RNA sequence: GCUCAACGGAUAAAAGGUACUCCGGGGAUAACAGGCUGAUACCGCCCAAGAGUUCAUAUCGACGGCGGUGUUUGGCACCUCGAUGUCGGCUCAUCACAUCCUGGGGCUGAAGUAGGUCCCAAGGGUAUGGCUGUUCGCCAUUUAAAGUGGUACGCGAGCUGGGUUUAGAACGUCGUGAGACAGUUCGGUCCCUAUCUGCCGUGGGCGCUGGAGAACUGAGGGGGGCUGCUCCUAGUACGAGAGGACCGGAGUGGACGCAUCACUGGUGUUCGGGUUGUCAUGCCAAUGGCACUGCCCGGUAGCUAAAUGCGGAAGAGAUAAGUGCUGAAAGCAUCUAAGCACGAAACUUGCCCCGAGAUGAGUUCUCCCUGACCCUUUAAGGGUCCUGAAGGAACGUUGAAGACGACGACGUUGAUAGGCCGGGUGUGUAAGCGCAGCGAUGCGUUGAGCUAACCGGUACUAAUGAACCGUGAGGCUUAACCU
RNA sequence: AAUUCCUUGUCGGGUAAGUUCCGACCUGCACGAAUGGCGUAAUGAUGGCCAGGCUGUCUCCACCCGAGACUCAGUGAAAU
RNA sequence: ACACAGGUGGUCAGGUAGAGAAUACCAAGGCGCUUGAGAGAACUCGGGUGAAGGAACUAGGCAAAAUGGUGCCGUAACUUCGGGAGAAGGCACGCUGAUAUGUAGGUGAGGUCCCUCGCGGAUGGAGCUGAAAUCAGUCGAAGAUACCAGCUGGCUGCAACU
RNA sequence: GCUCGCCGGAAGACCAAGGGUUCCUGUCCAACGUUAAUCGGGGCAGGGUGAGUCGACCCCUAAGGCGAGGCCGAAAGGCG
RNA sequence: AGGACCGAACCGACUAAUGUUGAAAAAUUAGCGGAUGACUUGUGGCUGGGGGUGAAAGGCCAAUCAAACCGGGAGAUAGCU
């Protein structure tokens, strides 16, 4: 259940070949407040698709 | 396999889910907007919105049913005196999910679930 | 739906009250036996003065099952117990002379025309 | 002056036990398995004395001879003692053919039926129990048949731990004894999160020479291949009768496999009801919590088998053993040398599935892009500005798709999901009120009320205007056409 | 037979079928009288066997409820 | 060795049901166990239910399942006369009403009498408490309804037993 | 803060033994806490334990220890 | 009355499963035995290594027992690796 040879750092790099993170593609921009947010999420100030959906 | 089934297990047993949605449906009627996780917010629509539809017909029996679902007379009073006539013309869809990002403690995808006629 | 080690009640006046299926005949690895099926049995309980004796080994035809039998409309006819009629080993004709309780239309054939003749009710 | 005889004589002077054990070492040396060998074993063959009424060779085969296999019992001690876990069972198997069944034949001391024997054939199939730790074996009852072997006497980083083989105890037996016994008896810790190969699945990358969306061809690979019984032919052929067919046709099964949920059922802690104890909602009434879902009773969808559909083929090609036709060498004969025909579940096809990473990267159809310039080291070059297509991806709503990716549906021009409305189904006459009753309770309102995943609807809620990726006509060389 | 090698002795019972069990036989390989002999009610987390009830033990598994496994975020080993 | 499912002597002992310090639910009081969030594959873990069959499984009924309470009836071989024995087997069991607006029983006040006189002795029965049984009725599939809570019998080896 | 769940012959309360400031308050979050931490039994600073009757000490002895002299023993020492 | 019976505390450890780099250097879960006695438990004492102690398993004597632990002879010896 354990190895018999030390796997190389080359094999280590090939296993980590798929472990890269995917950056967010494009931030949607609100039409009223003009700030950037995740697509289909509310903004930090509380806007979503123009209207002020939550006070603060 | 999970063919054609419904209802989220939410890593809880059946009595905990029923008691959590009993607390959470009362908390949504009380404050008209709450912030919970996105799977719990989507599953809460199947609890609160049958209670509001129950509240459109103010009978003594329906007060007893809504009390049997919620077990809080303050919620049952708010359902039939306020949210009953507030949603009396809407054909369902009494609430709204607003995804609000990610919780800092555990990266849980959160969401605001609110009533429609709040603001 | 009779298999090995299944106890059965006895549906005729052959002298047995309780027999046990020891082999479902007619095919290798054959699991079950419905009605009309021949089973080799042994006798576990008999009347004191019968045609058969406790410990005899002989054949039997299943005539009633608790699982039941299906008809081509989709209907099914279930009984409350498992019942079989004893047969001879060689001539394979029934030993008793009077069949007790009902039987089914699946039983009737050129092979078991005698048993449905003697049955009080054929469903 | 020593049978110091273990005779180059360890001392004048010395026996045992250890399964309670321990250390140093050895594969220098045993037990397991491999290896080598093949006496033995098993399987063939040669000669033919005889048996077989006669008749060696239908079937047998004495005396003897020659081989094969690696398969038993062994031989050897080459690998391993700084560890290669062992009998049997279980669960997966896989190969051989010296074939148990089914298939094709030859001969028969083959009437038929049923056999004997040998040849071809490995496609598929190839019991359940009783006893015993058993393999084996005997026995019971099946079956078309219950094949023989290889696989570390296949398989313990898959399971078991009954046997063997630790420490306890006992019997018989042996010993003065400690103890010992392939003698028995009762009891007795089975570890490992998988790096690589392998395998089962499922993705990312890039390639296939402009890019993109599809539909394909099929190089190749895999799956599958079992069989009973009854009826007809026909009581015909055969036979003294008893009995009883080939060939051909039809039906119905067993086992196995694939699919499915319409039926019959199971489950159905998300639906309904009953009920016990207790606590709470001010109390009554009515509910809820907890007690394995408290304990039950039913049960929707889904998933399911025991449920019910379907499958194994037919056919074709080339054959094995075999059977021939014509026909010489060899005036005859002869299946073969030339030529031709037939011949099996094997072989290649036919059936099903995967499948162009088939780098030999294929084919078809459709869609998309028709800008300017700088550069020096001038070339399949580098850059700037303009441009951003077809499409994709991401995000969201999600799915009878799913570990995750993937795949499919949908995103307002919208039924994708939730809700809602209606229906269905399930449960079984809610609550409240009234009546009857001393009361428990009964009756009426009432097939009431509630009803999950189902069916048909419905934009009520959530599926955003965008942005992002992908570009800007696509090398060389000939050839054939086009002007 | 906790003792019996031959041995699965033979016979009987039980079972469709019983190397175990129970009852006999005696041919005690290799019982035997306080390293006690033979019985024995009661008792035993004791050994073997049989029957009834019971059942997923099994034919042959199906579904469901939860805890992991799987995905994300945080921390972060080990034998070799 | 750990903010470790372990170990650690004494004292306190509420309610309802119950024989009970069992057990279920609670009071006073104290906690939610120092990673979460999803998903709802195989497989493993701990459970639930199961058609038909019912030990065919297996070394072996291992494990599961089943039995389970109280009262009454009834109970074998054998025996050291104690046992065996809860042998086995069976019946009853809820609620309401009546007997009895709460009985039998328990408790025991005023009142009266007596007295060596007091924290006295009679008498007296108010009030409180309260089984158990019978009869009648009534509800459910099921009344020891949950938790809790013996599987039973036959033969035999060995050891008397705790 | 409001609900929900759990223990309740304990997972509540009081001690002995043992530990030794973990107590309370302010402040801090590097390390420690199997994650984050504003929180903590963590760091830092301050505060906190009041007895004629509780307990110990003390008076008394048990098992036992030590033991003037003594007896015994190469020495050490043993016993009393 | 009882080395009586059933059964919690308490004491024990028969069976199975889990666990086996564990929560745990022997435990958990569901069952199980004893449970007025040869019972169990607190505190304190005493017995010392060829010695103790042992309802006897070569058991136990500080996670160590066919002769404990620590220090010393001591760099024992090792024809062995
Ligand atoms: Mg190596
Ligand atoms: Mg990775
Ligand atoms: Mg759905
Ligand atoms: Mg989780
Ligand atoms: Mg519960
Ligand atoms: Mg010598
Ligand atoms: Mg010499
Ligand atoms: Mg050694
Ligand atoms: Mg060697
Ligand atoms: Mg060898
Ligand atoms: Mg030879
Ligand atoms: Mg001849
Ligand atoms: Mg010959
Ligand atoms: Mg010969
Ligand atoms: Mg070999
Ligand atoms: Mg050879
Ligand atoms: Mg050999
Ligand atoms: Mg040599
Ligand atoms: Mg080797
Ligand atoms: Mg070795
Ligand atoms: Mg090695
Ligand atoms: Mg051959
Ligand atoms: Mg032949
Ligand atoms: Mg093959
Ligand atoms: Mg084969
Ligand atoms: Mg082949
Ligand atoms: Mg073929
Ligand atoms: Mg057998
Ligand atoms: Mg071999
Ligand atoms: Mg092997
Ligand atoms: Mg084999
Ligand atoms: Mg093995
Ligand atoms: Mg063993
Ligand atoms: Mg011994
Ligand atoms: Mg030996
Ligand atoms: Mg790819
Ligand atoms: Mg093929
Ligand atoms: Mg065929
Ligand atoms: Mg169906
Ligand atoms: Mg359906
Ligand atoms: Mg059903
Ligand atoms: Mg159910
Ligand atoms: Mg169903
Ligand atoms: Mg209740
Ligand atoms: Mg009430
Ligand atoms: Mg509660
Ligand atoms: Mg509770
Ligand atoms: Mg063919
Ligand atoms: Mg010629
Ligand atoms: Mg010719
Ligand atoms: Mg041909
Ligand atoms: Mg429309
Ligand atoms: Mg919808
Ligand atoms: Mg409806
Ligand atoms: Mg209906
Ligand atoms: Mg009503
Ligand atoms: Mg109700
Ligand atoms: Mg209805
Ligand atoms: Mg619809
Ligand atoms: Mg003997
Ligand atoms: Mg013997
Ligand atoms: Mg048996
Ligand atoms: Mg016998
Ligand atoms: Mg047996
Ligand atoms: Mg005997
Ligand atoms: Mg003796
Ligand atoms: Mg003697
Ligand atoms: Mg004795
Ligand atoms: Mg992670
Ligand atoms: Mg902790
Ligand atoms: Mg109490
Ligand atoms: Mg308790
Ligand atoms: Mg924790
Ligand atoms: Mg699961
Ligand atoms: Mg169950
Ligand atoms: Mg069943
Ligand atoms: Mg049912
Ligand atoms: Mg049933
Ligand atoms: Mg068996
Ligand atoms: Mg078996
Ligand atoms: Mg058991
Ligand atoms: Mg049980
Ligand atoms: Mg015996
Ligand atoms: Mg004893
Ligand atoms: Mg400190
Ligand atoms: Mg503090
Ligand atoms: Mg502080
Ligand atoms: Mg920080
Ligand atoms: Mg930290
Ligand atoms: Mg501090
Ligand atoms: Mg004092
Ligand atoms: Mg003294
Ligand atoms: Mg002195
Ligand atoms: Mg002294
Ligand atoms: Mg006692
Ligand atoms: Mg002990
Ligand atoms: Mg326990
Ligand atoms: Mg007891
Ligand atoms: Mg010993
Ligand atoms: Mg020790
Ligand atoms: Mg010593
Ligand atoms: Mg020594
Ligand atoms: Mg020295
Ligand atoms: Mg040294």
């Amino acid at each position: 259940a354990v190895q018999q040879n030390k796997p190389t750092r080359s094999k280590r790099g090939m296993r980590r070949s798929h472990d890269a993170l995917t950056a967010v593609t494009s931030l949607s921009v609100d039409k009223t407040s003009g700030e950037k947010h995740l697509r289909h999420h509310i903004t930090a100030d509380g806007y979503y698709r123009g209207r002020k959906v939550i006070a603060k | 396999m999970r063919h054609r089934k419904s209802g989220r297990q939410l890593n809880r047993n059946s009595s905990h889910r029923q008691a959590m949605f009993r607390n959470m449906a009362g908390s949504l009627v009380r404050h008209e907007i709450i912030k919970t996780t996105l799977p719990k917010a989507k599953e809460l629509r199947r609890v609160v919105e049958p209670l509001i539809t129950l509240a459109k017909t103010d009978s003594v029996a329906n007060r007893r049913l809504a009390f049997a679902r919620t077990r809080d007379n303050e919620i049952v009073a708010k359902l039939f005196n306020e949210l009953g006539p507030r949603f009396a013309s809407r054909a369902g869809g009494y609430t709204r999910i607003l995804k609000c990002g990610f919780r800092a403690g555990d990266n849980a995808p959160m969401a605001y679930i609110e009533l429609v006629d709040r603001s | 739906m009779i298999q090995e080690q299944t106890m059965l009640n006895v549906a005729d006046n052959s002298g047995a009250r309780r027999v046990m299926c020891i082999k479902v005949l007619g095919g290798s690895h054959r699991r079950y036996a419905g009605v009309g099926d021949i089973i080799k049995i042994t006798i576990k309980e008999a009347i004191p003065r019968g045609k058969v004796k406790k410990g005899d080994v002989l054949k039997a035809v299943v005539v009633r099952t608790k699982k039941g039998v299906r008809r081509p409309d989709g209907s099914v006819i279930r009984f409350d117990g498992n019942a079989c009629v004893l047969l001879n080993n060689n001539s394979e004709q029934p030993i008793g002379t009077r069949i007790f309780g009902p039987v089914t239309r699946e039983l009737r054939s050129e092979k078991f025309m005698k048993i449905i003749s003697l049955a009080p009710e054929v469903l």
